[PDB]
């Protein structure tokens, strides 16, 4: 009893030699997966994100010529573009995008501050004039000032990452010509179903803009005119308008 | 679990807390603030009940070495987000 | 090339090997109710044939008992009679077999070396590959 | 820590990113966990420690561009032939120093061609026939089940019958 | 501590001298450490003309 | 593998005790020879062999070293029983033993390995493209299995070899003895299952036929001596079973046939 | 960093007569780093991608190449873009250093002793 | 698998699923994060007065620690604790990683010749950043004036006429007004003549306090 | 580091059988599951 | 399914060689003028297979063009399949020389029909044209450059117009029936590719894609002197092995003179001789017994 | 500023919303006159299908979406994050209270200062 | 000179994560890439046409095993349904490359007694149903024993698998095809034992067996609350497909 437990005691002393597979696994050994290595992917990247969120690109042999310098880095287009959706109240994709837009707003200090009660009703794209143009110039070979792009007369893939979207990026090389406004909106309807008007709507003689918010003004202003300044600094010490770049009115 | 194992919290706003405190002494001056409060140093011992009412067992409950170490291929496959093996012990 | 025989050689064993075998599973099927389909008898005989063998150093790696019961040697195919590396995932490799058990010390050095020899896991092994090998009638 | 007032300061201290430092246990007995036992893993000395860290991971389940062979395990096989007892030729393989065609003795067929014979010894070889085993030994009892389905049984009202005898 | 390096100690340490990390070989810590003998033969790098 | 009778017992099928007025019900065994040789390897399976003999090789558990005496001979430490190092002799006298290398040096002269194409197997056109040839050599092509189809004397149509059930024996039993009897105990058979392998309703007869998989190990199938008064038999391989179907018997059978029936080939 | 192409026009003389040998720089490199050819699921992400050279962690590849679709973001710096919000976080590291300290190391053809290896 | 392991068919592994991220549910863009991402010579100490700066006993364990906040609560495990924080190693070394101590100007620590003895390379990186600081004052005084740049600026154009009060933001001159020449001395077209800002000599201290 | 860890494993393991062979011969009767490495069977000693 | 066929041997065998040629005709006519068609197409291997003694005897299968648009490959698919279900053999060695071998390399390279074709030898014929490679790589980049929007228009533009500058002829026709079949539907050049240049509908004989996939062991024959189906680009594509030259034969409908005949089988023979069991089987024993006599000899 | 106070709100949790502005307001002074809550917290009682200071509580998602296509010119949203900041503790405390009571019964018998 | 034997021997084991091949480059690495691709996409047909004869097979069988109970064979079913233990005796050949030689003896006659010997093999082979019959309580009626010696026996698995599967994840992990291949084979016990737990539990209660067998949302929440599932393999995407720019490789890509 005393000594055996000792014994006892002895075999726990005695060594326990025993060779193991391989490395014990948490503390030497480590299990690698997909997900610790992986490049970011966005799922939507309508704030143009990887433009400011850097990350190294993770490869060793970094390609990286001379003629990369041309090229403007805009996002791939994302297919189903917000641009051409309608802003009807029950649709699946709209109502997506209802709340990803005022997702961006609230990420960019916009939408509780500086546009404190948005109705976000329309699916307004301001698409931009747009050359993707590396830089101001003049045409190269014809020795000819660039001809001012004419006013957008469609929305499409390449006038997609010129268009006013939730805080993307856009050279203000393209942004130099006065930006075409395409909006779509579904809110008015003749009644709760368009139904029992009666010829109702008709008697509207406006149908285009018969509703008391159907002729829209679009004003373009830019919160930071002399530098971007925090929110956290100019939200409270100072009262300043913005800078008014823009305004059509009876849309 | 043990009122023995003190940790110490410096919570780093100071008028979030001043500006409660000058509220919750002068509510309770007025008699118009509840005793049942979590920083209530005597009720803590049931204010987590009220809320957890079986955090004994949830803390008591011992693993199996399986779920503890949740199959590293749902690791792979992305299904748990990061396996952390050594973590096991709740200090709550 | 000795697998994409062993593969072909499965799946007509595999198809009598079921034929014996839809019985037993009918008997059970039929007080669980689950469905005997294929989408049954894929899961059935897969948890027989494939045993990832452990590295056989653990302890509890050499302990599996589970795929030798008087079922698992009759619905179980000629998977790995055809290509040894079949066999070295089933169990180990016919050497690794014997030196991890001297690793675990399940059997000394000199039981080991002399009983781990070239030419005894040559003939031991080609009595596994034709199943004819000594037994213990009452097993200790 | 040095700061600029020091009456006398240094150089420029390492940044971490090179040359980092490995989070290991602790040679101290007290300092490392308890789970961990002494790694005696033996294993034959890779230099390079581009190839020696690299043991210390687990990546069989990242993605590789080659295909997804199970590596590393099947130690390196070298067919060669052998003549079956009725010259029926196989081709298997093995890990040691194998030679070219092998001659064998001690097939399954001989070993039967044995078994039938040792049992022509005691005569026995031509067979057990079953609708001639009038021999209708059984019992029926309530809560029995077969125990050669273990993993699929079922328990029933199950007929108990022994099993056949072979002397060998 | 215990003889298990017959081999004169190294290690890889932050040299706060040059700024890099090289070298360390074990040496006694009493003795001048720069003498006659640190000096290394001249030798014409694989640059240049 | 088919591993042998470790210590497994053989629970065996008992004559039952309560008569449940057996009914027409005929017993049929469906025979067949298993593969001779293997799976007559596909060119790109052979494309696949140099891929998987080369990435198994080069990713070997131990790379450089040329096998486990090559390892194991490169510490000085020895596997094999006489202690050689060297491993070309090694494979000169795998064996300590003299005798086995007499035993080879008279194979390695006089040994040629057999052919695995029958000249049963060169199927000659003019011999004609008429109802299916007489296929009667088990030796036909070794590949794939042959299923035995039988015709009888009575009306020309084939069947397999059946028999009706007694009262008293299970299914087994009189598939057992369904063949054991039609040779005079003179084959040696192996019925995989205890129940059938199929089932097929008549309406001619409203006789219920219970197939079963049995496999020939040895024995001449004397087929005169069958139940069906056969006029000839045949050993057609799965897909050729699909030619006699003009002549076969029951449409509501020979699909029911096919449908058991395995192939060393499945390209099917 | 290290700059480097995969084929760089080297000189040599031919029958005593100079002709240009397009050399593979590529076979420079990895008889420098054997650890790029010995390639595990890890190796991207490793901290030292070459235990002999851990100074050495990006090898920017020049290489004027043709094809329409460019390399993807896996192996190319983005450098287009304002690449902050607030300050372009150059001029303000722009103000740290001084006018007087290195931004190149010429090699020396001939150099005045064996310490002026390059000039800074 | 139901082949007793010869793994022979889809041996090619289909590729994995991608784990994407909601670019919305992103921190906003903060100045703060965008200045000491990069990472440099050091920020002040936290304190000019010193309270509220951060205790040498505990300097080890920070870098990205600004941030209000283990895997638990605490318990610190006694490792990775105690096996981390004096590891093995960062004992009997001289110079710990740079943590976040305000150190001489360790950017400049880096471009600058170590030839230099210490003490006297820490005289000379202050007196390249003394004149960083009046390049980066003249700029500011100069831009807010309107003015174009004008580095050694003459004590009287210093004190911007009494330092104009700024006249009480700041404004690019026009493009006429600039040029690369910047010297007062070249900008009217005093001495033309150039001297460098202070004399680097390799030699090495004689004094070390130890 | 390698070859001082490697070694000691058999000397580490001979400590252990030559002890454990006694340990047994005084008498304790020492299974197959108290002592430190399960797997062994002494009977095989 | 035709019942034309031409067996050369006088047996069958498990698996013959199925040698295929040009569509012969449509059976829209009786079976007795187009089995005149293709007897003359044997008098060209008529020559060749007496040559080679194959002992498992040999086939030629005649092949329709299709009524309609699709079913000209589909059909002759399953028309092959089928003489090869009519006959009891999978794995097939294949000849070809003609549209008899995109055939082939329609059912080599698509599923639900690669077990016919074991192996695949081209006489004269090319799959694909360094024209058609190297336009079909940039009809794939173009695809991605037309989506991508980086991409500089002066790049585009200019990839474009030097993709239809630069566009792809018709396959060389090996023969001259099927010049129309080859210029019909196959490569009907205003039908197979929309969006003249930038997408080529290649669903009809087969996206070359896939025929960067054909892995049954392939072999080219070729005429020493001037060939069609140049040797340079088909090595790249269907991996890097030597096209056995006919060191003999001057060009195409050479092959089949008395000149080669032997030899376009001589070679011919070496890769039946590469796939058939028994074959590889005898050299393979045979190779073990003077391998294991070379440790005979070594043991004193 | 509602749980981290502690104040006795007496409100059952089933009372209508009109009777948590008492509670809101203290800290809202400087932005809303105490009547002018009471025309937000009656609105938001019509208007929405919320009455209740546990619908407040259990429909914070149905709320505000009334609020966002409803509300947005009148009531302030800083109305509605402080209703929710004070559903969520009337609430919360009635759990507290209804818990203290039910174990006075079982016998646990704590004084006023607990 | 043993301990350095096996110090040669236990360095044989070592498995280690060992690099690709410096030689392995990007024209070729793809081309055994299009190998396998060619592969599968032939076996496919040639497995596609198997699965479905079982699809084949398996109506045969369980549409013969109903008509027995419909024909009244009742009793037939309950000695038809058993286990056939028979194994396919010695006489049964397995197929080599090349056919069986017209009288061929072992090297001619060249015969050795040492080579043909009777010999042993590794494995004890100790199976979980010899703690019934050679184990104490010496079961008479072996492979009929009593259903509580079951209800027992399979309780002693899934508290001896659920320790055997504890040790060997954290002692012995391992991820990959390798991995989803040991959790499937293990899954695929802790079901079948799970079954057998069910079972009996179906069976010892005669209460259950009626609400149990009453509708199906209520087995497949019954079998929900035991553990056992509908394993799905993963579906082959072997279409060849653009793989995103981020799914490439984690490695330095090849040359």
């Amino acid at each position: 009893q005393r000594e055996r437990d000792r014994k006892a005691r002895q075999i726990e002393k005695l060594p326990r030699p025993e060779a193991l597979h391989d490395f014990q696994y948490p503390y030497e050994k480590t299990i690698l997966s997909d997900s610790m290595f992986e490049y970011p992917v966005y799922e939507t990247e309508l704030d143009t994100p990887q433009l400011f969120n850097l990350t190294p690109p993770p490869d060793f042999f970094i390609y990286w010529n001379a003629t990369d310098f041309d090229r403007t880095a805009y996002p791939p287009v994302p297919e189903d573009d917000h641009r051409v959706l309608v802003p009807s109240s029950q649709s699946p994709r709209w109502i997506e995008h209802r709340a990803r837009l005022l997702q961006y707003l609230r990420k960019h200090e916009i939408m509780p501050h500086y546009v404190p009660h948005i109705h976000a009703n329309v699916n307004l794209s301001v698409v931009f004039p747009g050359q993707y143009n590396t830089r101001a110039r003049l045409t190269d070979e014809n020795g000819d000032k660039i001809p001012p792009p004419p006013a957008q007369t469609k929305m499409t893939p390449r006038n997609f990452w010129f268009t006013a979207h939730c805080g993307n990026y856009m050279e203000l090389t393209d942004v130099q010509q006065p930006p075409s406004v395409f909006f779509f909106e579904e809110a008015p309807a003749a009644a709760s179903a368009a139904s029992d008007a009666g010829e109702a709507g008709d008697a509207a003689n406006k149908q285009s803009s018969h509703a008391a918010v159907n002729y829209y003004t679009f004003v373009m202003l830019s919160p930071d005119y002399p530098y971007r300044v925090p929110l956290l600094q100019d939200r409270h010490k100072a009262d300043r308008g913005f800078f008014l770049n823009y305004m059509v009115a009876n849309l | 679990i043990n009122p023995s194992y003190k940790w110490l919290d410096v919570e780093p706003d100071i008028q979030k807390v001043y500006r409660s405190r000058c509220m919750r002494a002068a509510l309770q001056a007025r008699g118009k603030a509840s005793m049942m409060v979590a920083g209530n140093v005597h009720y803590r011992a049931e204010l987590d009940h009220v809320t957890e009412p079986h955090w004994r067992e949830r803390v008591m409950r011992v693993p199996k070495a399986t779920e503890r170490f949740q199959d590293p291929n749902y690791f792979t496959r992305g299904l748990v987000p990061s396996l952390r093996p050594l973590s096991r012990y709740s200090y709550e | 090339m000795n697998d994409i025989y062993a593969r072909r050689l499965a799946q007509t064993s595999m198809f009598h090997q079921l034929m014996r075998s839809h019985g037993t599973l009918w008997a059970a099927t039929q007080v669980t109710k689950e469905k005997l389909n294929l989408a049954f008898v894929k899961e059935e005989m897969m948890r027989v044939n494939g045993r990832r063998a452990m590295p056989l150093l653990i302890g509890a790696a050499a302990n599996e008992n589970l795929n030798d019961t008087h079922f698992t040697h009759l619905t179980e195919h000629c998977a790995w009679t055809e290509s040894a590396r079949a066999f070295a995932v089933q169990r180990q490799t016919p050497l690794t077999q014997h030196i991890a058990s001297m690793g675990r010390m399940a059997e000394t050095i000199t039981q080991a070396k002399t009983a781990s020899t070239s030419q005894l896991l040559f003939n031991e092994h080609l009595a596994r590959i034709d199943g004819i090998s000594e037994f213990e009638e009452e097993p200790f | 820590v040095l700061n600029k007032w020091a009456a006398v300061t240094k150089s420029a201290p390492p940044a971490a990113g090179l040359r980092p430092l490995a989070r290991t246990v602790s040679p101290n007995p007290k300092l490392r966990p308890a789970d961990y036992k002494v790694p005696y893993v033996l294993r034959t000395f890779i230099k390079d420690r581009h190839s020696s860290e690299m043991q210390h991971i687990e990546n069989r389940g990242m993605y590789r561009e080659e295909l997804a062979i199970e590596r590393s395990r099947f130690p390196r096989m070298q067919k060669t032939l052998t003549i079956q007892t009725d010259g029926s030729l196989n081709e298997r393989e093995f890990e040691f120093a194998v030679p070219p065609v092998v001659m064998l003795f001690q097939d399954r067929l001989s070993a039967h061609r044995q078994r039938q014979v040792a049992l022509a010894k005691i005569g026995k070889l031509k067979r057990v026939k079953s609708w001639e085993t009038s021999v209708r030994g059984k019992e029926s009892l309530n809560p029995v089940c077969n125990a050669l389905v273990f993993p699929y049984c079922v328990p029933k009202k199950m007929l108990v019958r022994p099993r056949i005898v072979d002397p060998l | 501590r215990l003889d298990a390096t017959g081999r004169k100690l190294q290690k890889t340490m932050w040299d706060p001298v040059l700024q890099r990390y090289t070298l360390m070989k074990e040496t006694k810590v009493r003795g001048p450490f720069l003498t006659k003998s640190n000096i290394a033969r001249k030798v014409d790098f694989p640059v240049g003309a | 593998t088919f591993h042998s009778q470790h210590r497994t017992p053989i629970i065996p099928q008992v004559h039952v005790h309560d008569e449940p007025t057996a009914q027409r019900i005929h017993v049929g065994y469906y025979l067949h020879r298993h593969p001779v040789v293997k799976h007559s390897p596909h060119p790109l399976e052979t494309e696949m062999g140099y891929l998987l003999e080369r990435e198994q090789q080069r990713y070997s558990r131990h790379e450089s070293a040329e096998s486990a005496t090559a390892f194991f001979a490169s510490r000085g430490q020895t596997i094999d029983i006489l202690g050689r190092t060297d491993p070309n002799q090694i494979k000169g006298n795998f064996f300590g033993l003299e005798l086995y290398q007499d035993a080879m040096k008279v194979v390695m002269q006089r040994y040629t390995p057999e052919k695995r194409l029958t000249s049963a197997d060169l199927w000659q056109p003019n011999a004609l493209g008429d109802a299916p040839p007489p296929r009667h050599t088990l030796h036909r092509k070794l590949d794939d299995f042959l299923y035995l189809i039988v015709q009888e004397g009575a009306t020309g149509k084939w069947t397999i070899p059946h028999t009706a059930r007694k009262d008293d024996e299970s299914l087994r039993m009189t598939a057992d003895r369904a063949i054991s009897s039609q040779n005079s105990e003179g084959l040696d058979c192996y019925v995989w299952s205890n129940a059938p392998q199929a089932t097929v309703f008549l309406k001619d007869d409203n006789t219920r036929l219970f197939i079963y998989a049995a496999t020939y190990l040895a024995g001449r199938p004397q087929f005169a001596s069958f139940e069906p008064k056969p006029k000839d038999h045949a050993w057609v391989t799965r897909h050729e079973l699909l030619q006699y179907s003009d002549t076969f018997k029951s449409a509501e059978l020979l699909k029911a046939l096919l449908d058991i029936s395995a192939d060393g080939t499945f390209e099917a | 960093h290290l700059v480097a192409r995969e084929w760089i026009n080297v000189p040599e003389m031919k029958q005593g007569e100079l002709v240009e040998r397009n050399m593979h720089f590529w076979d420079t490199i990895y008889n420098v780093i054997p650890e790029l050819g010995l390639s595990y699921p890890g190796q991207k992400f490793q901290w030292v991608h070459s235990q002999e050279f851990y100074y050495l962690k990006k090898i920017i590849i020049t290489d004027h190449n043709m094809n329409l679709l460019g390399v993807t973001p896996m192996r190319k710096m983005l450098v287009w873009g304002p690449f902050s919000y607030y300050e372009q976080r150059l001029r303000r590291l722009s103000a740290l250093l001084h006018p007087d300290d290195p931004v190149l190391a010429l090699e020396d053809p001939n150099p005045a002793m064996e310490d002026k290896l390059h000039i800074t | 698998m139901l082949y007793g392991g010869s793994r022979v068919q889809y041996l090619v592994q289909p590729p994995f699923t991608l784990h994407k991220i909601r670019s919305e549910n992103l921190p906003p863009p903060s100045l703060y994060a965008e200045r000491h991402d990069l990472g440099l010579e050091m920020q002040l100490p936290r304190d000019m007065h010193v309270y509220n700066s951060i205790n040498m006993a505990i300097q080890r364990q920070v870098g990205g620690d600004s941030s209000t906040l283990g895997g638990h609560a605490d318990g610190f495990d006694m490792g990775a604790f105690f096996t981390e924080q004096h590891h093995p190693e960062r004992h009997h070394n001289s110079s710990l990683p740079y943590a976040k101590h305000d150190t001489n100007n360790v950017l400049a620590m880096r471009l600058f010749p170590v030839n230099v003895g210490v003490r006297a390379r820490t005289e000379a990186i202050r007196i390249r950043t003394d004149d960083c600081l009046q390049r980066l004052r003249d700029a500011d005084l100069c831009a807010k004036m309107r003015l174009p740049l004008e580095h050694p600026l003459p004590l009287s154009r210093r004190s911007q006429y009494a330092a104009i009060h700024r006249v009480r933001a700041a404004a690019h001159p026009p493009p006429s007004e600039l040029s690369i020449v910047t010297r007062p001395v070249d900008r009217l077209g005093a001495s033309q003549r150039w001297l460098p800002l202070q004399t680097l000599k390799p030699m090495g201290h004689n004094w070390s306090a130890a | 580091h390698f070859k001082k860890v490697q070694d000691t494993f058999w000397s580490n393991r001979k400590v252990l059988v030559n002890r454990i062979k006694s340990m047994h011969n005084q008498g304790t009767l020492q299974s197959a599951k108290d002592l430190p490495i399960k797997t062994i069977n002494i009977k095989a000693f | 399914m035709p019942t034309t066929v031409l067996y050369h041997g006088d047996q069958l065998g498990p698996r013959p060689l199925v040698i295929l040629d040009h569509s012969v005709a449509r059976l829209e006519q009786s079976a007795t003028a187009v089995l005149d068609a293709c007897q003359e197409a044997a008098k060209r291997y008529e020559a060749m297979l007496s040559s080679l003694a194959w002992d498992h005897g040999a086939v030629f299968v005649p092949l329709q063009v299709s009524i309609g648009e699709i079913n000209v490959m589909e059909q002759s698919c399953r028309h092959v399949c089928a003489v090869l279900d009519a006959m009891d053999v999978q794995w097939s060695h294949v000849l070809a020389h003609s549209y008899g071998a995109l055939v082939a390399a329609r059912m080599a390279a698509s599923t639900a029909y690669p077990h016919r074709i074991g192996s695949l030898l081209l006489l004269d014929t090319p799959l694909v044209t360094e024209q058609l490679v190297r336009n079909t790589k940039q009809r794939e980049e173009i695809a991605k450059a037309k989506k991508d929007v980086n991409v500089p228009p002066a790049e585009l533009s200019f990839a474009i117009e030097s993709l239809r500058s630069a566009l792809e002829t018709t396959l060389p026709y090996p023969a001259a029936v099927d010049k129309s079949l080859y210029e019909d539907h196959l490569f009907s050049s205003a039908s197979v590719f929309r969006e003249k240049g930038l997408v080529r509908d290649e669903h009809r004989y087969v996206p070359v894609r896939h025929l960067a996939q054909v892995h049954h062991p392939l072999q080219l024959l070729v005429p020493v002197k001037q060939p069609i189906t140049d040797v340079a680009i088909h090595r790249e594509f269907f991996g890097l092995r030597r096209p056995a030259v006919i060191k003999t034969a001057d060009n195409h409908e050479d092959l089949f003179s008395a000149k080669c005949a032997d030899e376009v089988a001589d070679v011919v023979r070496a890769w039946m001789q590469r796939f058939e069991p028994d074959v590889v089987m005898k050299r393979r024993f045979e190779k073990a017994a003077k391998e294991m006599v070379q440790l005979m000899g070594s043991s004193a | 500023y509602y749980a981290e106070v502690g104040q006795a709100y007496e409100t059952p949790s089933h009372f209508p919303l009109s009777y948590t502005a008492p509670f809101i307001y203290q800290y809202t002074a400087q932005c809303w006159s105490r009547e002018d809550l009471q025309s937000y917290l009656e609105r938001i009682e019509q208007s929405s299908g919320l009455r209740t200071i546990a619908d407040a509580a259990s429909r914070r998602e149905a709320l505000y979406t009334w609020w966002h296509n409803a509300g947005m010119n009148v009531i302030p949203l800083g109305v509605l994050q402080h209703l929710e900041l004070v559903s969520r503790d009337i609430v919360a405390q009635n759990a507290r209270k209804s818990y203290r009571i039910e174990q006075h019964e079982r016998g646990i018998l704590r004084t006023p200062e607990m | 000179n043993e301990e350095k034997w096996a110090q040669a021997a236990m360095e044989y084991i070592h498995e280690k994560n060992h690099v690709n091949d410096a030689r392995k480059r990007q024209q070729d690495v793809d081309q055994e890439r299009s190998i396998a691709n060619a592969y599968d996409r032939y076996s496919a047909v040639s497995e596609a046409k198997f699965d479905e004869r079982l699809s084949r097979l398996i109506a045969r069988m369980s549409e013969a095993l109903e008509e027995m109970r419909n024909l009244g064979l009742e009793e037939a079913l309950e000695e038809a349904v058993l286990l056939n233990s028979e194994q396919p005796p010695g006489h049964y050949r397995r197929p080599s490359l090349t056919p069986p030689l017209a009288g061929y003896e072992p090297g001619f006659g060249l015969d050795v007694p040492q080579l043909r010997s009777q010999q042993a093999e590794y494995p004890p082979l100790r199976r979980p149903t010899d703690w019934l019959e050679f184990g104490e309580g010496g079961a008479d009626d072996f492979p009929y024993v009593d259903t509580h010696k079951i209800e027992d026996l399979t309780a002693k698995h899934e508290a001896q698998l659920e320790e055997q599967h504890g040790v060997l994840r954290e002692a012995a992990p391992l991820t990959g095809v390798e991995g989803e291949g040991w959790e499937a084979y293990v899954a695929l016990h802790r079901k079948a034992l799970a079954r057998q737990h069910l079972i009996m539990d179906l069976h010892n209660d005669p209460e259950l067996r009626d609400k149990y067998n009453a509708d199906e949302a209520f087995r497949a929440a019954e079998w929900e609350r035991r553990g056992m599932g509908a394993l799905s393999i993963e579906a082959p995407l072997e279409r060849d497909l653009e793989l995103h720019y981020a799914q490439v490789p984690a490695y330095e890509a090849f040359r």
